[PDB]
């Protein structure tokens, strides 16, 4: 037993504890990544709207004012 | 008979719990009546009612064995309708009941009078309905026993026990109970 | 012996846990790649927006 | 550098100028006055005072309101709320509520949801009114769910469920926990987490009566098979067996053994003590 | 007997590897939190600009017509 | 005897390989996250610049056409 | 009631005012004002959780914007109407999203069409329990995404298409898609560790046609790059092949159970393994 | 149904009428309408899977739009034409992308010229099987990025440049770049963990020139970065140096195989080790 | 072409043209053209690798924008000039960044001022090694960030300033900072796991003052945070405390050596442990 | 000579590498001169020059022992300055040299005549500069050995060898050399 048994048990238990902590960390990380993905998705649309609005407005107003 | 929506509750007091029956409010029924309780289309069970001075109207209380047999959850909705039993064709003459100790605390090898116990059965359980597969508790000299209905003789699925019915006991497998009496086989 | 049986069971649990962690890591990697592509698109759109707006100010201020 | 004395003096000068400008009242006067109010508020926020900044922002918001502009009033109200955040909670609550009222008129629902979550954090961190916190979280969850943002409408529901479990309303917590577990079960990514919620549901059941816990555990194992080979289900089975014969030593032994490998937060320990005291007797 | 010693060496190497992985995980978590805050800060800007542009456009249009 | 002996010698190498693979995955993930962080910073700067210029131009045209 | 009743009353009032103004006009400012109040009424409906009326109002506003010479606003109103209708009756949601997709693709924007096609496919699969049209929509979305060199989205859509097609007994298409994705993802240093999965699935499909195809394909895949020769999955494949060669089903069941014990199986894998077992 | 018959017919009709309208102009509204029609025709052709027509239409629109004072739009059309042409004939894509890059840099926007250079380099390497121009483009992009303190992207570009330069037997450049990147990454909280790898690579290059240089360089990097003294790579380098010091190829091969077992060597490392072993 | 000579000559000619054009103008409408030509000259110089002239041109453009009634453009030109000068003349970079910070904070925007303050502190620490000014700038940035409800950035800045303060033998200041962050990290779902580390560092600072303050602080953290008890750092601290009490320098050295062998330490930890070692050795 | 910058190169041939004389270009110097190669401000090593055809002028070629002693890498910058010996104090009378096996393959237990080798040493590098600490190779009959200068007796750091050098050799550090003769201690 002696060193053999003591190393066996202690190292095994410590390894298991560390593995469990890693498990928890990764679950939380994945949830955070999901939420951020949805925020990015919502930003994209509001950027496209603004692009179309500005382009159309500038074009039309320029034409109208030059014609006047 | 038409059926109403009733709610499962916890049986009041221990004595009513050892007195096998579904407990109802004094405003609706009395004791000795027969009803069928439906929790789903495919499993319905017949019970006899008893009134208690604590049951809240709109609910029916059951003891632990009845809930463990019928698979009921406290607070769940069920339907109950009065049922009318024939007496000329379903009367039980003799039955087979498997018996064992209810409390593991004190197993013993002493002899138990299976005859006297059977008579006490009639004393306590006369005029109550029993079905195959139903489980119950039996109080005999301050001892708790678990019983399981094995067979019924007039074969009938449900019947009303009469005073002169005879009960036979047989030890459950893997038990040290030494039974000695007429109620054997 | 029997204590080595405890240890064999321990090793089995370790193996299962590491496999699960590996799957989680792979999925996180894929998710990050997709998000990176979306970020790229947003950045590309932004610049256009900026320039198109500054042109308008200039032309209309020259007009006024 | 300049110290709060000079900044406060300049803020008071700006406030006096704005007040006199509004006194001799037209559009130019009011617009210039609101501009001065904004500048004074910024200077105050630089000065580290936190009440005069709120007052300035609120007055500017009221001026923008009386003039036919809305968006600007909402922005000034939310800024005033952020400023009061440290000065006085109740004024912050009022300002944020008015901001949400203005926002929701024109269909900007997500912003209203965020402001609701902020009012809720206020009510739960300094004030002790949990009921209002639950109401606000429910409103935010509904607003988010209305836009298919399921991924951000599941945090508010979990917080609501936890607070309702603390209060002893167990049916609501059970319903929310099951629903969320069933929803997350299907998705491949979130599957690994689902195991928690089901466990947390069973405990709530176990608070009412043991038989309900037995039946519920059976239902969840049938519905979802991986649950049957985790460590939480082992503990549930062990406790449900142990507490059927009034044997508290086994109960405490199992709890301590589980605690050794992994520590338990406040919620779990409170629930386990409730269960032992109530039922094990 | 001496091949068991190898087990000991393997166990020590495994433990070192696990520690390194844990530290990496901590750093990743902190970085993700900060990025999330930045994304929140950007959403509001986008909203405000959209609103302003729309309002001003309507204003010009009506004014003209 | 040698049954349970060869078992550990083969229950160890698997763990070694899996752990090394996890190591590599995490290093790549961290690099990617850092690059995305810098991209986000650039996007924020551009957004703030654009919004402020838009406000200036809108207010300018508003007052210019108010005074006409 | 409380909010619900008053919101309903104001919504009906706004609808009545809109009808009055449209019948009055039958100018341009009248139509603009009518569309504005239509939108406000729809938003007020959404407060009280009455989705049908919201969708009706949104579609009416979309039509009003259509008759006037504006398009983007019509697209926005149509897509919002579809999203609102996603609750009661999916058919109208499908119709509205189709109109929005047509309008968007006309102008030359191909990113948003992919999103809307994906949403339509999700509705089709989840509510109408029909998979052919889901396949069509997913393929269209994959093509649009790949057009702009956004490879990852194309890969995701094609993986879904391949899975559904393989479920429905059309194997060759699934084999082609799996080969393409597996070979493409191998090169990139990031996704290198997942490729071993895709090849595995391809092999299973070959094994549903005939054993010899499975053996040849396994050899070819192992040659294509050697990491796939890791004992983990190739060992299972070889054992399954050998068990099927000598008409021994007990060994097959033992091997599958042993692999299952260490790691749980998914519905897809269990179904495919059951078919392979049966044919034996 | 998305058949290309009607799509092609419409596209050709639009192109023909645009050519007619532009031809009649022997004031500038004709150019504007012609350019808009050209853009719509290009999008139509792109829908039709015919990419060459899309490229031609886009380039014609770009030319017509650049004819006016406006230039910010020529850039955009040219980059779009390049994306389109990236399928059939890469040579034109290079020309268009370069004409784009030129305008962008002239305007003062440097961050968005490095991206186009990276794209051109990828085209060159993947299809024209030429590496000198790839190196040139990567170096230019790295310079532009490092101008704007975007260190990470500059590091990635320099890594690719160093890899190819080492591939082409220009060792000195590779070693300088690798040591620069290693030292820079050593002082960071996150990248720290990878910092060992680069040093290992550098050591290998030092080996190709001469063994003693490699020994002294390993000593120097171990002293400079103590955590490097325990990693696997340093141990492997010590063993290979000792094996190569006594004309012992056997132990060299044994160590190489032992290190291969745990982790699979890439093409780069295996080719470099083969060169070293061919030395002696 | 890539030729640097031609590009620089063209830049010089264009800059001279702009100079003479503005000088003629001085004899508003033309000032705009002067600004645009200055910006083009600056960009050409930047592409010509002559960073000094690029910074100078950007500064001139900013000055031209200031006299005209525009500010935001002046701020942008100042920040560009600072980024250009950064490589050659750090002092002018700091000057330009400071002016831009003043303008920005005057206009109302705050976070941008925090970013520029962080940049100024970074250049101070990397080039002129003046630690006190770096501490001042970091504290100002943290104040702004905390005033805008952004917590993580404020925490990062506070950690940096605390590290330098401990470096400069101002122990008390560092200790409070660490404790604050620790409590915050205790009340979070994610950061919880790292929260021990901060506590550990705080303990070491106490040990620098007295060993009994350190023991009492360890007890306080133990009762406040029980998870701290299992971790290695608590065991190491208790063993070191005992060894210091008993005066057997050898046990302290051996224990620290073993802990180092298991894992390496940063310069900060090694220097602090060495200071404690030197303190204890005098006792023996 | 003056200290100009040179570059280390590879020995042109094995024979010149074994000669122990730094190969140089015929255009720059004449055989027999000495140069105190200056690398670091605190690192200067005395080497004797010998010309050989080929080699590009402006570089100096060294054998593996020289590069391993002075720590030079091919392509590194070095300074070459000429050195003048002080015949009144630098003249080497005796020297102490540690000897050991160079190649573990050729270990043998045969006897070694310590005197017979000594004369060959004189025969080889007579009149050549040697410095304390220098490492070199020794060509005994079919034997390649490693030599290390430990001590010099007329103590000086550098000197010029002559023909009266009775170098006593002694094995050290687990050496298996079977040494015979009177030239030991």
């Amino acid at each position: 037993a002696l060193s053999e048994i003591e190393t066996r048990h202690s190292e095994i238990i410590k390894l298991e504890n560390s593995i469990r902590e890693l498990h928890d960390m990764f679950m939380d990380m994945a949830m955070l990544v999901e939420s951020q993905g949805e925020m990015i998705d919502r930003i994209e649309y509001n950027v496209e709207h603004a692009v179309d609005y500005v382009e159309r407005a500038v074009s039309d107003t320029k034409k109208a004012v030059k014609y006047q | 008979m038409a059926g109403r929506s009733m709610q499962a509750a916890r049986c009041p007091t221990d004595e009513l719990s050892l007195s096998n029956c579904a407990v109802v409010s004094e405003k609706d029924y009395q004791s000795g009546q027969h009803v069928i309780v439906r929790t789903s289309p495919n499993h319905k069970y017949i019970f006899t009612l008893r009134t208690h001075p604590s049951v809240v109207p709109g609910s029916v209380a059951f003891s632990l064995p009845q809930r463990k047999w019928a698979g009921l959850s406290i607070g769940q909705e069920i339907e109950v309708a009065l049922y009318s039993f024939d007496k000329a064709k379903q009367c039980i003459g003799t039955m087979t009941i498997e018996i064992d100790f209810l409390q593991k605390k004190n197993i013993d090898s002493n002899p138990y009078d299976t005859d006297k116990m059977a008579a006490e059965f009639i004393q306590q359980f006369n005029n109550q309905a029993f079905s195959v597969g139903q489980q119950l508790v039996f109080s005999f000299n301050d001892k708790l026993f678990g019983l399981l209905v094995k067979d019924i003789e007039a074969k009938i699925e449900v019947g009303l026990v009469v005073g002169n019915s005879q009960v036979a006991f047989e030890k459950a497998e893997n038990s040290s109970l030494n039974l000695i009496g007429k109620a054997k086989t | 012996d029997q204590l080595a049986d405890e240890s064999l069971e321990s090793t089995r649990r370790m193996l299962q846990l590491v496999e699960e962690s590996k799957d989680a890591g792979i999925r996180t990697l894929v998710m990050l790649d997709e998000q990176g592509e979306q970020l790229e698109r947003i950045e590309e759109g932004m610049d256009q927006i900026n320039k198109d707006m500054k042109e308008a100010e200039k032309n209309l201020t020259d007009l006024g | 550098g300049m110290d709060t004395s000079g900044k406060q003096a300049e803020a008071m000068a700006l406030l006096a100028e704005a007040e006199r400008k509004v006194k001799n009242s037209g559009s130019s006067k009011i617009e210039e006055a609101c501009e001065i109010y904004a500048r004074a508020a910024n200077m105050f926020k630089m000065a580290k005072n936190w009440s005069a900044a709120g007052n300035a922002f609120c007055q500017a918001a009221q001026l923008h309101l009386q003039l036919q502009s809305k968006h600007d009033a909402a922005t000034c109200f939310v800024d005033a709320g952020n400023a009061f955040k440290k000065a006085d909670p109740q004024e912050a609550i009022n300002c944020l509520m008015r901001a949400i009222e203005i926002y929701t008129d024109m269909g900007r629902f997500t912003i209203a949801a965020k402001h609701h979550i902020s009012i809720a954090e206020i009510y739960e961190t300094e004030l002790v009114d949990v009921e209002k916190a639950i109401a606000h979280y429910e409103q935010s969850a509904d607003y988010y769910k209305g836009e298919e943002s399921n991924s951000s409408a599941n945090k508010c529901l979990l917080k609501v469920a936890g607070y309702a479990a603390q209060l002893e309303q167990y049916q609501k917590a059970i319903d929310i926990y099951e629903q969320v577990g069933t929803s997350a079960m299907d998705s491949p990514l979130l599957k690994y987490s689902a195991k928690d919620y089901f466990f947390k549901a069973a405990l709530c059941h176990f608070c009412i009566d043991m038989l309900n816990a037995k039946l519920a555990v059976q239902k969840y194992e049938e519905l979802f098979p991986a649950f049957s080979d985790s460590r939480e289900c082992k503990l549930m089975k062990k406790l449900l067996e142990a507490h059927e014969e009034q044997n508290v030593d086994s109960y405490t032994e199992s709890v301590k053994e589980y605690d050794s490998i992994s520590r338990l937060d406040q919620w779990l320990t409170t629930m386990l003590l409730r269960i032992k005291k109530t039922i094990q007797g």
